[PDB]
């Protein structure tokens, strides 16, 4: 029966054995250290030096004056003797490269930075200090509750003791106090039990809490590193019908509707970095959108080579798992009410499973209501036929980014009208229109907007042409899914972004067609700045330049930044979002300044992206340097291709090397893996996700990133090759096909997969574990 | 004789050579490491504007000089320089300094023929440091302003295009003051103005032209925990590592949990990337939640201030005691030998043990003289228990001052102590030191620092009656 006294007097003699452990384990690592120094290598035959005498004396000349010692004191034992000797003086062959601080690296997109910490300096050295010692102590405390074996005084009831206390106040959370008690309970036992644990506790921190040292750790700053303690305070958390709600929740939340990623550079980083998807989430979660669907469903081929149902549909098949009973409900609900495709082909090919067996489980919906209250059109924006008038650029502010502020799309069920919150019509100063996103109807909603009118056999959607053209009246690219008319579903693929021929005709994507112009690294023409950047082919005024890339970061993200280093470009300037590419960005962070400036920035909107895009505004001759006109952008928040000639030297951007007049300029490939690898990392490093889905959703992302999508007319192409490149993966595991299922899940209930594509990846899959059954 | 550690033999002063009338300072020195063994050691001393070549040869005469200046050297450019190492010819095996400073390129110069072998071009700014790759003579890492690590290849294979590898991304955000290699080449470890320090893993390099270096983005061990100011040199001791810090006063030798450079060297896509902006210290080498690093020992460096841009050298070779070195701001060169921790230890064992087996009947006995444990044995038989004292533990049974003094200086138990100098020389008027380089065969440490000093040190030498 113990004292606190007692106790305290115990752990002072087991921590002496802290010391005499170190003191061994850093005599052996000194001692292993030794034996195993390396022999010098290279060495030469010769002594190249044995041949140089001293070489003590218009030669350029310098003087040395030696002193000798002796004795332990070093005390001298004259003045010393002083010699002159002659200077070999050798200049260098060539000149440093302007000057630049970091490695500059290239993104093909802009990418989201999270917000990083500026690193009072005694609590900052005293807890580096206490968590050196949380560490050195930690791995004692079970062996010695071991050897003094007092009942109750063990890891789980001294986390239940700590868990009790009155600093459970300051330390912990409403759920942090909730699930330290659901992996632990409260019960600590007997009454002495009780009495043991606290006892310890205080003989602990009266031992190792002394106040009166820098080296001192509480028992509850051991306890907090606990394998099992430690998630419970690590914010890092990525959250009939219901059953389908909870299977698609990792996919309706991480899912981007962009790019369809599941870690990208879309969505809002709160100021704890938390991020908010731009997800199913954010307009509504399944319900909204598959309603929805059902409802679009209501009001409106070959068979499978695995023994298809719709001619089999005896005995002798496998019971069924509850995972494989939720994979044939979640795609029965998200396929819904279709005509052209039913689900018991591709659960019978997700699951190893005949398409008749789905069949005869599936044979062993809520009800969805019809209403088009129709909404007068408004004056100054005809949606049918594409195009705005009167007064609109006073109605509306869709076409002013600076004043806008972001919103998640209206996900209501009535009409947009302020009376129905809706964001569009009524968040901001003035109507915006209602986007892709959007749930209502361009049929519904007089506020949708339809894409533009423009078809020429010619070049259209230009910067004036009879007819504007809406979408550059907006300020904004074209979608290749609205704007039929121009060309846009093909030259905003970036596939055909140097099919010359076909880009001459149909010019409002440079952004999403990704070619930038030939441009060149070199000193700059102006004294007073270090690099330029030099137009290396001829453009003509009109042409799109080049895009100004970089990481997107907030206001005081920006000012964290402008302190920390002793040029951040403003993108949304009422939402704050600034574009910074001191390391990360392209060739166009390097373009100077000049009141008459030859190219211009405009932020343009692009598929739900804001977006900077450089356009000349002269004729730019090849050799010639670019400038632009700063203006407010920068603010203070506190025929192959050649080099050209030119009189300034230029530069590789990468090696720095300097470039030839006439040599072949270098395109270098975008090198994305470290980019990649921060998405896969960011995925793994959710404790909400299963080792499972980690796993799928990882290499999706791994593939669909390296495609930048921005627009869904693209997706059923690059769906495609994910299936045919991956299905020999997709069938070895389990796991891995119902995974795979979810994520056609959810897409088909955006209803942004067509179901074509469905029954084909059905094949895919069906013959890939064909070839498996060897 | 193998217990012996140096003493002051030669100073010399060199002329002041950035005049504004005192202020000229050496900034690094190294022995060349080529020469066939017992070959006589040469090294070069840097100033700002001049590379001293000096052999060093054993002499009879206290008074005779053994320093010889054999070659001198001035970059006539505009730059001030304060970082060299050695390398050699590809073609033709003859010495090659490497010199860098605040113009941001290295020269290399020929210097058995006083010329310029080429420049080495591409750094945003001044270049602070340089190092010599153990496993390739013709590799080397230079250390910048513009934050990054360049490494640099003289094959031939690459002379169109040098700069094999760019050590960037994120992992610095200041201006890096110390790069260093592990001996199997693949390790480098950097260090700056951010309080960061980085363990890179480089790749194997093609033996064939590079349009491009590769680059890197990610360290595999990354932390700004283990100092709190600026880290001003660091280096491998084996798998351990050595680095010091501005205003701290000590030398840290610490290890990296779960790092051996027996296990293969991890790729690229294995680094740790920061999903985490709060968390100091990140690691590919983890192995209830452990530390990722863990501080071993801390020798203790008075005296050097707010003085940064002070560096020490390990003497670590094959069958000789390992002797780190450094000198202060104040005058003091310090050194350490590290083999007389474990042979303290030893000592104290087998004090502390006989002191139980015999109830306190103890006799301690010198060792380096001519008698044995077994001749002193004989002189009170199996009565008493004989223990052997290391020669060089002097008092100051034995006193509690002879403890506290011996423990200070050769106690391994405190990651928080601060272990004295075994030796502590000091210099004649004020001197910061610099840099310290040995010779190959350990029997000189040259020390060089402000008013263009060097201060040479030897030990083994062959003096006899003036
Ligand atoms: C961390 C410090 C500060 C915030 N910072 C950040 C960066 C990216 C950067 C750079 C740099 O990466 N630039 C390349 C470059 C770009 C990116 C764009 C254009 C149009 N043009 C360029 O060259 C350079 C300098 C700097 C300092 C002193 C200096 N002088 C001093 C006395 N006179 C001689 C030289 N010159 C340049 C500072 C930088
Ligand atoms: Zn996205
Ligand atoms: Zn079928
Ligand atoms: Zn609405
Ligand atoms: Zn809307
Ligand atoms: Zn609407
Ligand atoms: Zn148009
Ligand atoms: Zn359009
Ligand atoms: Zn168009």
């Amino acid at each position: 029966e113990w004292t606190v006294d007692k106790i305290a007097s115990a752990l002072s003699v087991l921590a002496e054995e802290v010391p005499q452990n170190h003191s061994r384990l850093v005599n052996f690592l000194l001692e292993e250290t030794e034996k195993r120094a390396p022999q010098p290598r290279h060495l030469s035959k010769t002594d190249p030096f044995a041949h140089m005498k001293s070489k003590a004396i218009g030669v350029p000349t310098m003087d040395v004056k030696f002193k000798q010692h002796s004795g332990e004191y070093g005390k001298s034992r004259n003045s010393g003797r002083r010699f002159q000797y002659p200077v070999v003086c050798i200049k260098p062959d060539r000149e440093p490269v302007p000057i630049y601080y970091f490695h500059h690296a290239e993104i093909r997109k802009n990418i989201l930075a999270l917000n990083s910490q500026l690193n009072p300096r005694s609590q900052k050295i005293a807890k580096r200090a206490q968590a050196e010692y949380a560490a050195t102590l930690a791995p004692y405390l079970e062996p010695w509750l071991r050897k003094l074996n007092i009942e109750g005084c063990t890891k789980s009831n001294l986390i239940r003791f700590m868990a009790s206390q009155p600093e459970s106040d300051d330390s912990m959370t409403p759920q942090q106090k909730s699930n330290l008690l659901d992996t632990y309970s409260d019960d600590m036992g007997s009454p002495q039990a009780v009495r043991n644990a606290s006892m310890f506790t205080e003989a602990w921190d009266r031992v190792f809490n002394d106040q009166s040292k820098l080296r001192r750790v509480a028992l509850r700053d051991i306890l907090m590193l606990d394998k099992n303690v430690e998630p419970i305070f690590d914010n890092k958390r990525a959250k009939l019908m219901q059953k389908v709600i909870d299977a698609l929740g990792s996919y309706t939340t991480l899912g981007c509707l962009i790019c369809f990623s599941h870690d990208c550079e879309h969505g809002e980083i709160e100021r704890d970095n938390q991020k908010r998807c731009f997800s199913l989430e954010e307009i509504g979660g399944l319900m909204p959108s598959l309603r929805r669907k059902w409802a679009a469903q209501i009001e409106q081929h070959p068979p499978c080579r695995n023994e298809c149902y719709r001619i089999h549909g005896n005995q002798q098949v496998p019971p069924w798992s509850e995972n494989e009973v939720g994979t044939l409900e979640w795609m029965f609900a998200t396929i819904g009410y279709s005509q052209t495709l039913r689900p018991e082909c591709f659960v019978g090919a997700i699951l190893g499973r005949p398409c008749w067996d789905v069949h005869r489980k599936l044979q062993e919906l809520p009800p969805v209501e019809p209403t088009i209250p129709k909404q007068k059109s408004l004056p100054w924006y005809d949606r049918r036929k594409k195009q705005l008038m009167s007064d609109w650029a006073d109605a509306t502010i869709t076409h002013e980014h600076a004043v806008r502020e972001l919103f998640a799309p209206c996900h209501h069920d009535g009409p947009c009208t302020a009376a129905n919150g809706c964001p569009c019509a009524s968040a901001g100063t003035h109507p915006v229109l209602c986007e892709r996103f959007c749930l209502c109807t361009a049929e519904e909603c007089p506020l949708k907007f339809t894409g533009c009118a423009c078809h020429s056999s010619g070049k259209t959607c230009l910067q004036r042409q009879g007819r504007p053209c809406i979408c550059v009246q907006l300020n904004r690219e074209c979608d290749p899914t609205l704007c039929k008319g121009c060309g846009a579903r093909e030259r905003a693929d970036p596939e055909n972004a140097y099919d010359e021929v076909l880009h001459s005709t149909g010019q409002n994507v440079a952004l999403q067609r990704g070619a930038a112009k030939a441009v060149v690294l070199g000193k700059s023409q102006l004294e007073a700045c270090g690099y330029g950047l030099f137009a290396a082919e001829d453009i003509e005024e009109g042409e799109f330049v080049i895009e100004y890339t970089g990481e997107l970061i907030s206001h005081d993200e920006g000012v964290r930044r402008e302190h920390r280093r002793g040029f951040l470009f403003t993108l949304l300037e009422q939402e704050g979002i600034w574009v910074d590419a001191a390391i990360y960005g392209n060739l166009s962070r390097y373009i100077n300044h000049a009141t008459d400036g030859n190219i211009m920035p405009k932020i343009m909107y692009v598929n739900h992206e804001w977006r900077i895009k450089f356009t000349a505004i002269k004729d730019i001759k090849a050799g010639e340097e670019l400038f632009f006109n700063y203006g407010d952008n920068f603010p203070n928040l506190t025929r192959p291709l050649l080099v050209p000639k030119t009189t300034q030297p230029l530069f590789d951007p990468l090696s720095k090397v300097q470039l030839l007049p006439g040599q072949p300029l270098p395109q270098h490939p975008i090198d994305d893996s470290w980019l990649l690898l921060k998405h896969r990392d960011n995925l793994q490093d959710f404790i909400d996700l299963r080792p499972e889905e980690k796993e799928f959703l990882q290499e999706w992302d791994a593939f669909i990133l390296r495609r930048h999508i921005s627009s869904e007319q693209y997706l059923p192409r690059y769906f495609l090759r994910f299936v045919r490149e991956k299905a020999d993966w997709l069938v070895s595991k389990r796991s891995r096909g119902e995974e795979f299922s979810k994520l056609v899940a959810t897409l088909l209930a955006r209803r942004v997969l067509p179901e074509r594509v469905v029954i084909e990846a059905t094949q895919v899959l069906n013959d890939a574990r064909g070839r498996l059954r060897e | 004789a193998e217990w012996e550690l140096p003493r002051l033999r030669t100073s010399f002063i060199f002329q002041d050579d950035y005049k504004s009338q005192d202020l000229a300072e050496f900034f690094d020195v190294k022995f060349y490491p080529y020469s066939p063994p017992g070959a006589p050691p040469v090294f070069a001393a840097t100033s700002k504007k001049h590379a001293v070549i000096c052999r060093l040869t054993q002499t009879t005469d206290k008074d005779a000089n053994p320093c010889e200046i054999i070659q001198l050297i001035r970059d006539d450019g505009n730059e001030a320089n304060c970082a060299s190492c050695w390398s050699k010819d590809p073609i033709t095996d003859q010495p090659l300094l490497c010199i860098a400073g605040n113009e941001g390129n290295v020269k290399v110069y020929n210097v058995t023929e006083g010329k310029l072998y080429r420049t080495l071009v591409g750094h945003g700014g001044g270049i602070n440091d340089l190092a010599t790759s153990p496993a390739n003579p013709y590799i080397i890492a230079s250390a910048s302003d513009d934050t990054t690590i360049r490494i640099w290849s003289l094959a031939p294979e690459h002379e169109k295009q040098p700069c094999v590898c760019i050590l960037g991304g994120e992992g610095h955000s200041y201006d890096l003051l110390s790069v260093a290699f592990h001996d199997n080449g693949r390790y480098v470890l950097s260090a700056g103005h951010d309080q960061v320090i980085n363990l890179w893993a480089l790749p194997e390099f093609p033996n064939e032209h590079m349009e491009i270096p590769i680059v890197i983005y990610y360290p595999h061990f990354s932390s700004s925990e283990i100092h709190n100011n600026l880290v001003d040199c660091v280096a491998f001791y084996g798998d351990l590592i050595l680095s010091r810090a501005c205003h701290e006063d000590t030398i840290v030798l610490w290890r990296i949990e779960g790092f051996s450079s027996d296990d293969p060297i991890p790729g690229p896509l294995d680094a740790p990337t920061p999903t985490d902006m709060t968390k100091q210290t990140r690691s590919y080498f983890t192995p209830s939640r452990p530390a990722m690093f863990t501080r071993l020992a801390q020798f203790h460096t008075p005296d050097c201030g707010v003085q940064f841009f002070m560096r020490f050298r390990m003497y670590h070779v094959p069958g000789k005691h390992p002797i780190l070195a450094f000198a202060n701001a104040k005058s003091k060169t310090f050194f350490w030998d590290l083999a007389r921790f474990g042979e303290y230890a030893r000592f104290m064992a087998d004090l502390k043990e006989a002191q139980q087996s015999y109830n306190g009947r103890v006799v301690v006995v010198d060792q380096g003289q001519g008698i044995s444990l077994a001749q002193a044995q004989q002189v009170h038989g199996p009565g008493v228990g004989v223990v052997m004292k290391p020669a060089w533990l002097v008092p100051k049974g034995f006193s509690r001052e002879t403890l506290q003094a011996w423990a200070d200086m050769y106690d391994l138990s405190n990651p928080v102590g601060l272990i004295k100098a075994h030796r502590s020389l000091a210099i004649d008027g004020a001197f910061v030191g610099r840099q310290v380089g040995w010779s190959p065969e350990g029997e000189w440490c040259v020390v060089v620092g402000n008013g263009n000093r060097a201060l040479i040190y030897q030990r083994w030498g062959k003096e006899r009656g003036l």
